[PDB]
């Protein structure tokens, strides 16, 4: 027999910071790196997709995960906690859309589970999400890029990095690239700023990469992959 | 230290209630004696200032026109206790048309004892003991009788008692006083004789409330003038 | 950071100054605890669950002893780890794979199923009022077109398909053993497969163990029902391996 | 689980609520926030900390809200604890107008808010939320009005203020150069850039480090604007294009 | 190994090298109680226990630790008799509503797993605590055989020939094992279970003490009974004279 | 839903959340009130006049129906929910009953839902006290008030929060029968308590009274200044005339 | 003292310490006794009054017919479960038109009992009892603990001192069985006069007595009603 | 039966770069008017108007209720609803009382917030939506307007034309149901302007 507890985990200390919420960031901080891309014509979704063992099928399971028919995913930080909140996004996703017979609208999906990420901050019982995401999308012709961390806070971005070196995978797209960058571009200075830290051989198993055009969203097969590792494709 | 307010002490007591009984230490006093004429009930209001009505501060009231009933502790606690009596006293008449025993009442009342808790509880749940002792002074079938009734739950009758901070003096002088076979207006000068003793200030009809109820009156808080009537012979 | 400690982080999950934890951490340690190790690996045309059976005692009926369990007929599972969470975590399994059935008419995914025990679990990761469960969950079967599967769940969430695995407490020797034969690769056929397996068991264990001493559940691409070995055919195995 | 409980709705020996004045700190932190009122308008100037170059940022604002059709509203602290408690503004406001068919009266739109920050301080083990909003709308009522309100459930109208950082060194600095009762939405953006360029680790603060809101009336229908990046500058120049003409008096 | 920093008061919490202190800790309630048997005939199940002297006051039949799960099952218990009674009533409860669901007697292994997952639901949370008792299950039937489980305060639930729980679980077993319970009959294991029983006692520490026998086999007919006063006289006889060797 | 006790007695028989609930109240700003015959006075010390601020959005005084109302010290946002749930009680007295809201009913209400809060799971007291002010229609005038505890007293003339310790002993030293015996002088004991221990400026107060019939009146800065000089001057024809 | 404010919470020694300190309010209250005949249950008990002018504790109460219950531990729980066994037996009138089987209603005690040990935030009951009832097993002997242990016995005394009158029962027992109630009822008396100060003994002010049995629904004696038992009682202390 | 009950007639049409919406005035109880300006019609942002017919208390209220669901959404959204989606937002609303609707089968006429486009509706009292490209009806005189209708329309037709057209389907029809009329008003939406006009008609 289960009670509950009705008191909040999340509590500001006297330094007025939300403690639970940095910890949270620093697991983050702590995660494989992903990097995304507002290509003004399509935005691109990477991560770095390290199993240990050879054992590990890479196929399993994925990090860049499908939203909505035109909504796409990845994370930085707990595997498992990232999951939740793909198959609450996903349902999000569909209970707009039942209403309004529109797909939904890439901001309002990223303000819908920023909620739920921020609900885990407050509510008693609970630790904040280990995790931060990335949303991309093309609602409207404009591509969307966005960013909601545990506290449950959002911002889009023109292009970003999260998880390990995001300081130096920031800094990097700082400048390594910019607007007008065209599809096959974008991803390629995306794959690249992955290397930027990416230790090892980063192959076509050792990556998972999905794009976002005005045409939908899709992940990249092993081959295309494969392509765009020989410096090129 | 922070632990449940269920929690027993090594002694096999109530943390709560044990700190509840403390808190009535810390009340005024009051005294009841039982008469086979009637019984009555005292307690020094313990004005704190002049520009404090003595009238608002009733440390003493009717439950029912057969029941008296005087407090000491913490008396927003009382405030409740006491309506949950009325009430029953209304429910038995409701029920059974006839007046219900002062045993009975006190009794009810003696069932909200122990009523608190944290898990495991409604919302409208008491988090601790009420920190009250009271004295049911009245008349049935029974004749005349005085009950005293502290947090523990634990309540009997007496010949005569006192709650409150001068409680053991009060109950000393008490024991030296009473006879089996004394009258209801012996029983009132004793009262106020060893009211007037453990009170801090001097005794005044301003500063202490008085009431019988006999086997023929019902309840009566004696007025300004019949404490004047009293005290006069202090 | 660097081992830090705040608070409770030691004591429910919360997370600790680095960002992890403890209590999904010390979730890993109560696995070994039971002391036995297991392994399942993938053939091309099969899955093979292989563990340790130790019952050192002869009061007990060695028939109730196990750590092999059936899911749905075509779904066979080997537990590790703590026995009562284990049991439970089994019948959860057995519940949510019915249910799935009759809700959507059916057979539920070895890939499916994994992802869902995992999902529970995440919720005690958490959820502070309870503790995660001190087991580790292996299940196999043949998908549709996918042939054999074989997926292990976390105490702490996670979840994926392998080309074989272990848990235990030789799980890191048993992995290293598996990932270095997974390369010299010869025809993983049934045979191989579960030659490998008991090997991999063996020398981390470093054994040569009777028959009664493991215990070995199977399932095949033209056998899809789990099954369990007899301890007679277990030995037919075993016997195999010694003539090299 | 009672060991657990950080009790963060009880009182102190002092009488105060700890849980309160910390999320005050948090505020404290933030991107520095006010509005001051005028006769003809009322306006809002926040300090735009997501400042970056990479951010793509596609909304009217970033700190500034619309709630009410009459009223709009900045924040100072958490931001997602904001978006929840502006969300709840917006629901209030609807259900006032669904009831009574006429816009709420700017007041009560944030007594509403307040009774429910108040109640996460007296009940529900909860920690309270960690913003302070400033308020700016026109009612028929009392017209143009600024609020502020504060995690602790408390409010005030004020004809001006600020929230945020050095949320004292603006204070004082309008707390004398206000003009209580003469002011025009031209004299209020006046102190507007003037303060912020002060209170603001910035230099020549940039037209990005801010974002401006403008609340007035029009032919009956109200207007509520975020002011252009050119907008912005004008009054950015202005400030400092008259200062050097200040010192040529001294 | 004196772990035990906080990291022991709730079941809803691991020790830093995987350990539930609080179930621990309910073991060692139950290796403090005095010991009970329980051992596989060929054609039954027969259940012992030494059950001690509190006071010469009590009835003899007083704080029995058997009893009758259900018609065709028994229960012998080790430890806090109150946490166990009540996981008499739950066995009884799950046996009782199985009959009325599918319709006939429940199987002793189904019965087990069952207020095993009971029992085991006590050791997560920090909302209750696990229940500080060990007990075994016994029943027969032509169609299912002799049968004998034990389930202990983490949960587990096993099958046995012979099993021992409290002061001596250990000793106990040394004694079953001389015995070859698969080919023997229940009416000759009364006397051994009395036998083991009267070894194991520690004539020292613990003073006086009674002796109760559970009954359920093809010599009772199915049915769960207490052991005739007859039989337990013999096999207190026995078990006494063999002691005096 | 959150079931924590609160507020327990500790050792000595001591209910720390409600005494320091009243510790709260202490630190608020003071507020005094007096009953006259005609005229029921209160008045709100300490009103930190910021002038940037709005007197309207912040009077501690407040109406709780036609016949009653009231003023506290403590803390603001309390204060706002107790009032708000006094002025619903007001009519649902009279739609459960059809006659008004009595003077006392209505305290013992407000007293009964701070008791309340001292022993009810998941809750904190209420860090506020009360003066309670109304004339009992179709009777005398009277005054009442309330702390955290949640009890209550009926009061010729008293003061709650900052300093209220020392008005109340200056209160104690000006009531007399004389002493305001007609509401000009009524509103004019409150007016010297306050400033007994108000600030100096008198844009600090915020006075207001309500007649023994009529509607309630919050008195405006200028009448303010004019009874702050008919004593401010009065103040010199006792105190600089002889002195 | 990690390990003794909560009942959910084990020793390191596989004790309970909430359940063991619940116990020691049961030896706080004043002791009482309990024994049978072969016809008759009877209960004992001595009363204590907090002053002079105040009167002696109610020590037994009335079920059922056929039951009565002697207390000892905090007045409040022993309300609580009067309560509850008095509603127990008026269902089981209610549904079968029989009485309850006294050892059924001491299960159940048992049942409600163990309940609040087990959950967090929950406390032990505090009180002890000895029931007496008769039903067609004859005469009975119940003692419960804040435990939700209970015993059936052949006599019995908890309560302050109470080790005096078991250790007189456990002398006297063989001659119980075939006492007719008067020499039942002194055996009673004179246990319970074992537990008090040897300057002092039982007086018609501080003696209960409650019988039931074969013959006779349980009753209660209390004051002048005590007399008749207290008369022909060697003053022979032993 | 209760959709009669208030009576009254509601109609949408479809121009080329216009449309219009016309709805009676009449507000009455069986046979007995009692207000002859009553409004049917709901603006739900420009160039979107949505009419209502049926038990007078549910145009109110689900007009009233449409209306916080639609200003929320444009506050969350950062803009304008679309005509499709502003059915589907109705569609909702009226199925959430599947089981006790309300009664009323709403119209919606309107352009594309950010297009052309010109779009026209009716729905269910359950929230069935039907979207046609030349006209759409609703009222007590359903059969009436239909007769009107399948004999005015023109596939495109300019402002004029349209309101020409509208205001005659309306007028007649409207003058053989005896509970539909006490004068009519039209509402044309051109990407430019909003006409709205209250013919002369019957006021018996
Ligand atoms: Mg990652
Ligand atoms: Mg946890
Ligand atoms: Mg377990
Ligand atoms: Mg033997
Ligand atoms: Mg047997
Ligand atoms: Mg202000
Ligand atoms: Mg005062
Ligand atoms: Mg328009
Ligand atoms: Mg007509
Ligand atoms: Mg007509």
């Amino acid at each position: 027999a289960e009670r509950g507890y009705s008191f909040s985990l999340t509590t500001f200390s006297p330094s007025g910071k939300l403690v639970q919420i940095e910890y949270a960031l620093a697991a983050v901080a702590g995660g494989a790196p992903s990097v995304g891309i507002k290509a003004a014509n399509g935005v691109v979704l990477a991560t770095e997709k390290k199993q240990k063992s050879i054992l590990y099928d890479e196929r399993s399971v994925h990090k860049v995960e499908p939203i909505t028919k035109h909504i796409g995913l990845v994370y930085s930080g707990m595997g498992p906690d990232y999951r939740v909140l793909v198959h609450r996004a996903r349902k999000l996703a569909q209970q707009y859309y039942l209403v309004y017979q529109e797909p939904i609208p890439t901001a309002q999906l990223v303000q819908r589970v920023a909620s739920v990420m921020q609900e885990y901050t407050q509510s008693g019982g609970v630790r904040p999400f280990g995790v931060s995401l990335l949303i991309c999308g093309w609602n409207e012709g404009r591509p969307y890029l966005f960013q909601s961390d545990p506290s449950g806070a959002y911002f889009a971005w023109k292009a970003t990095a999260m998880g390990k070196n995001y300081v130096n995978g920031k800094t990097f797209l700082e400048k390594r690239y910019n607007e007008d960058l065209e599809l096959e571009d974008a991803i390629h200075t995306a794959i690249l700023t992955l290397k930027e830290s990416f230790e090892g051989q980063m192959t076509e198993d050792n990556i998972e990469v999905g794009i976002c055009n005005e045409a939908g969203f899709r992940r990249l097969t092993p081959t295309e992959v494969k392509d765009y590792l020989a410096a090129i494709a | 230290y922070d632990r449940g307010v269920n929690t027993f002490s090594p002694e096999g007591r109530l943390f709560q209630v044990e700190y509840d009984i403390e808190a009535i230490k810390l009340g005024s006093t009051a005294i009841g004696i039982q008469t086979s004429e009637g019984v009555c009930l005292a307690v020094e209001k313990r004005i704190t200032s002049p520009l404090m009505e003595p009238s608002s501060i009733e440390k003493i009231v009717e439950i029912d026109a057969h029941i008296g009933c005087a407090m000491s502790g913490l008396i927003a606690d009382a405030k409740t206790l006491i309506d949950k009596a009325r009430v029953e006293t209304q429910n038995h008449w409701f029920t059974y048309n006839e007046t219900m025993t002062v045993e009975s009442v006190t009794q009810a009342v003696s069932n909200l004892a122990l009523q608190f808790g944290e898990e495991d509880a409604d919302p409208g749940a008491m988090s601790r003991p009420f920190g009250v002792a009271l004295l049911f002074g009245g008349v049935d079938e029974k004749g005349p009788q005085l009950f005293h009734m502290d947090p523990s739950g634990t309540f009997v009758q007496c010949d005569a008692r006192a709650i409150g901070s001068a409680s053991e003096g009060a109950q000393s002088s008490l024991q030296e006083l009473y006879h089996k076979s004394m009258t209801l207006k012996e029983a009132i000068k004793s009262s106020l004789i060893i009211l007037k003793q453990v009170m801090e200030e001097k005794l005044n009809a301003t500063n202490i409330e008085l009431a019988t109820v006999q086997p023929g009156q019902n309840f009566h808080m004696f007025t300004k003038e019949e404490l004047e009537e009293v005290i006069k012979d202090i | 950071s660097r081992g830090s400690s705040a608070g409770f982080d030691r004591h429910i999950t919360i997370f600790s100054p680095e960002g992890r934890l403890y209590q999904v951490e010390y979730a890993f340690k109560a696995i070994n605890q039971g002391g036995l190790t297991s392994v399942a690996v993938r053939g091309k045309d099969c899955a093979v669950i292989v563990t340790q059976k130790k019952v050192p005692d002869k009061l007990l009926d060695s028939s109730t002893v196990t750590h092999l369990f059936k899911i749905t007929e075509n779904i066979g599972c080997v537990m590790t780890g703590m026995t009562a969470d284990s049991r439970s975590q089994v019948q959860r399994a057995r519940y949510e794979a019915a249910n799935w059935k009759y809700k959507y008419g059916y057979e539920i995914p070895v890939d499916m199923l994994c992802k869902r025990i995992a999902d529970i679990s995440q919720v005690y990761t958490q959820n502070a009022e309870m503790r995660p469960l001190g087991c580790c969950m292996i299940l196999i079967g043949i998908d549709e077109e996918q042939g054999p599967q074989v997926y292990k769940c976390d105490p702490a969430g996670y979840y994926c398909g392998f080309k074989a695995t272990a848990a235990g407490v030789k799980q890191t020797e048993s992995t290293s053993f598996l990932e270095k034969k997974v390369k010299k690769k010869f025809d993983w056929t049934f045979e191989q497969t579960v030659e490998t397996a008991i090997t991999c068991l063996s020398t981390v264990l470093s054994i040569d163990f009777k028959p009664s001493e493991i215990e070995v559940g199977v399932v095949t691409v033209e056998n899809p029902k789990f099954r369990i070995l007899t301890e007679a055919e277990i030995d037919a195995h075993l016997v195999a391996l010694a003539e090299r | 689980s009672r060991r657990y409980d950080s009790r963060t709705t009880i009182f102190s020996p002092e009488g105060r609520l700890y849980q309160v004045e910390y999320a005050m700190e948090a505020i404290g932190h933030a991107g520095t926030c006010l509005g001051i009122l005028a006769n003809d308008g009322v306006l809002l100037a926040a300090e735009r900390r997501n400042i970056h170059k990479l951010l793509d940022e596609v909304f009217f604002s970033e700190k500034i809200y619309k709630l009410n059709e009459d009223m709009a509203c900045s924040v100072a602290g958490i931001t997602s604890d904001a978006n929840v408690l502006t969300n709840e503004l917006r629901l209030i406001a609807q259900r006032y107008l669904l009831q009574y068919q006429e816009p709420i009266p700017c007041e009560q739109l944030v007594t509403a808010l307040c009774d429910i920050k108040q109640a996460y301080t007296q009940f529900g083990g909860k920690r309270p939320f960690g913003v302070s909003l400033l308020y700016i709308g026109w009612d028929k009522h009392y017209g143009f009005q600024l609020y502020q309100s504060d995690p602790s459930g408390n409010y005030g109208g004020w004809k001006a203020t600020c929230i945020g950082n050095n949320s004292a060194a603006a204070v004082s600095m309008l707390k004398q150069d206000y003009k209580e009762g003469e002011m025009t939405l031209k004299s209020a953006l006046a102190l507007a850039i003037k303060v912020l360029n002060k209170t603001m680790d910035v230099s020549k603060l940039s037209a990005e480090k801010v974002e401006i809101a403008t609340l007035t009336r029009e032919n009956g229908k109200t207007v509520i604007r975020v002011l252009k990046q050119k907008e912005v500058e004008q009054l950015i120049k202005k400030h400092e294009e008259e200062e050097a003409k200040a010192e040529r008096e001294k | 190994s004196s772990i035990g920093t906080g990291y022991d008061l709730s079941a809803s919490t691991f020790s830093p090298d995987g350990r539930v202190f609080q179930v621990e800790y309910a073991m060692k309630a139950v290796e403090n109680s005095s010991t009970a048997i329980g051992i596989r005939c060929k054609d039954g199940v027969v259940f012992g226990v030494e059950k001690l002297v509190l006071s010469k006051l009590y009835e003899e039949g007083s704080n029995k630790r058997l009893f009758n799960v259900d018609r065709h099952v028994g229960m012998a218990v080790a430890g806090l008799l109150a946490d166990a009674r009540s996981l008499a009533d739950i066995a009884r409860e799950e046996a009782s509503n199985f009959r009325s669901n599918f319709g006939y007697n429940i199987p002793l292994k189904h019965l087990a797993d069952r207020v095993a997952m009971y029992v085991h639901a006590y050791t997560l949370y920090s909302a209750v605590r696990p229940f500080g008792c060990s007990f075994m299950l016994g029943s027969y039937s032509v169609n299912d055989g002799a049968q004998l489980y034990m389930i202990d305060p983490s949960g587990v639930s096993y099958g046995y020939w012979g099993c021992a729980i409290g002061k001596a679980r250990q000793a106990a077993k040394t004694e079953i094992e001389k015995l070859q319970m698969k080919e023997m009959t229940c009416r000759d294991i009364v006397k051994e279970v009395a036998k083991i029983i009267y070894i194991v006692h520690d004539e020292v520490k613990d003073k006086a003490f009674e002796l109760e026998l559970s009954w359920v086999g093809e010599l009772t007919n199915g049915r769960h009974e207490i052991v005739p006063k007859d039989i337990r006289e013999e096999a207190e006889k026995y078990a006494k004279e063999s002691l005096k060797e | 839903s959150y079931d924590r006790a609160i507020t327990v007695f500790s050792p000595d028989g001591h209910l720390f959340q409600v005494e320091y609930a009243q510790e709260a109240v202490k630190k608020g700003s003071t507020a005094v009130g007096v009953r006259g015959r005609d005229i029921v006075v209160l008045g709100v010390e300490k009103k930190s006049v910021a002038k940037l601020q709005d007197e309207r959005t912040v009077r501690k005084i407040c109406a709780l129906d036609d016949n009653v109302c009231m003023a506290f010290a403590g803390l603001t946002a309390d204060a706002r929910i107790v009032i708000n749930r006094a002025r619903v009680e007001c009519q649902s007295h009279r739609l459960t009953v059809e006659d008004p809201v009595t003077v006392e009913y209505i305290t013992r209400y407000i007293a009964s839902l701070k008791q309340r809060y001292t022993q009810s799971n998941g809750r904190r007291p209420f860090g506020i006290s009360a003066l309670i002010v109304g004339f009992d229609f179709d009777g005398t005038p009277r005054l009442y008030q309330t702390d955290p505890s949640g009890t209550y007293h009926a009061w010729k003339a008293n003061a709650i929060g900052r300093g209220a310790k020392s008005v109340r002993e200056f209160l104690e030293k000006n009531y007399t029968d004389e002493a305001i015996e007609t509401d000009d002088l009524t509103i004019k004991l409150v007016i010297k308590a306050l400033l007994e221990v108000v600030q100096s400026g008198g844009k600090n107060i915020e006075l207001a009274v309500m007649r023994r019939d009529q509607s309630l009146k919050i008195l405006n800065p200028e009448e303010i200044e004019k009874y702050v000089a008919e004593i401010e001057k009065e103040k010199e024809e006792n105190e600089k005339k002889k002195q | 003292n990690q390990y003794d404010n909560d009942v959910t919470v084990w020793s390191p020694q596989g004790r309970i310490h909430q359940i063991e300190y619940a116990m020691e309010a049961v030896k706080q209250g004043s002791a009482t006794v309990g024994l049978k005949s072969k016809t008759h249950a009877v209960l004992v008990a001595l009363k204590r009054a907090q002053s002079e002018l105040a009167a002696h504790q109610k020590k037994i109460l009335h079920v059922d017919n056929h039951i009565g219950i002697s207390i000892a531990g905090l007045t409040a729980d022993a309300r609580l479960l009067c309560n509850f066994m008095r509603q127990e037996c008026l269902d089981s009138r209610f549904v079968f038109d029989r009485p309850l089987p006294v050892s059924r209603l001491v299960s159940l005690i048992g049942s409600k009992t163990q309940i609040p040990t087990q959950r967090y935030g929950r406390r032990p009951y505090g009180v002890g009892l000895l029931i007496a009832g008769y039903d067609d097993m004859g005469p009975h002997i119940f003692q419960t603990c804040p435990s939700a242990n209970y015993f059936d016995c052949r006599a019995m005394s908890i309560g302050a001192r109470s080790q005096s009158a078991r250790t007189y029962l456990e002398r006297h027992m063989s001659e119980f069985m075939e006492c007719n109630l008067n020499e039942l009822v002194k055996h009673g008396l004179r246990a319970l006069r074992e537990t008090l100060p040897a300057e002092q003994d039982l007086t018609t002010k501080n003696v209960s007595i409650g019988i039931v049995g074969k013959d006779l629904e349980f009753t209660i004696y209390d004051d002048d009603d005590v007399s008749p038992f207290l008369e022909g009682l060697e003053e022979r202390p032993q | 039966s209760i959709m009669s009950y208030n009576g009254g007639a509601v109609m949408a049409m479809k121009g080329k770069n216009c449309v219009a919406i016309a709805a009676d005035r009449r507000f009455g109880i069986q046979a007995q008017l009692v207000t002859t300006d009553f409004q049917k019609i709901f603006p739900m942002g420009d160039r979107l108007y949505i009419g209502l017919a049926g038990l007078a208390t549910d145009v109110q209220t689900v007009a009233q209720r449409l209306k916080f669901r639609l200003n929320l959404y444009e506050l969350k959204e950062g803009r304008q609803i679309k005509p499709y989606t502003l059915m589907s937002m109705v569609a909702n609303l009226l199925y959430e009382k599947r089981f006790g609707p309300y009664y009323t089968e709403p119209v919606i006429a309107g352009l594309d917030p950010k297009t052309f486009k010109p779009f026209i509706c009716s729905l269910d009292l359950i929230g069935c939506p039907m979207v046609t490209d030349d006209f759409v009806v609703s009222g007590t005189c359903a059969e009436q307007m239909y007769g009107m209708c399948e004999s005015l329309w023109e596939p495109n037709m300019d402002p004029d034309h349209l309101f020409e057209t509208i205001s005659q389907a309306m007028l007649n029809a409207v003058d053989r149901d005896a509970v539909s009329g006490m004068g009519v008003i039209v509402h044309i939406i051109e990407k430019d302007k909003i006409t709205t006009r209250t013919l002369k008609a019957r006021m018996d």
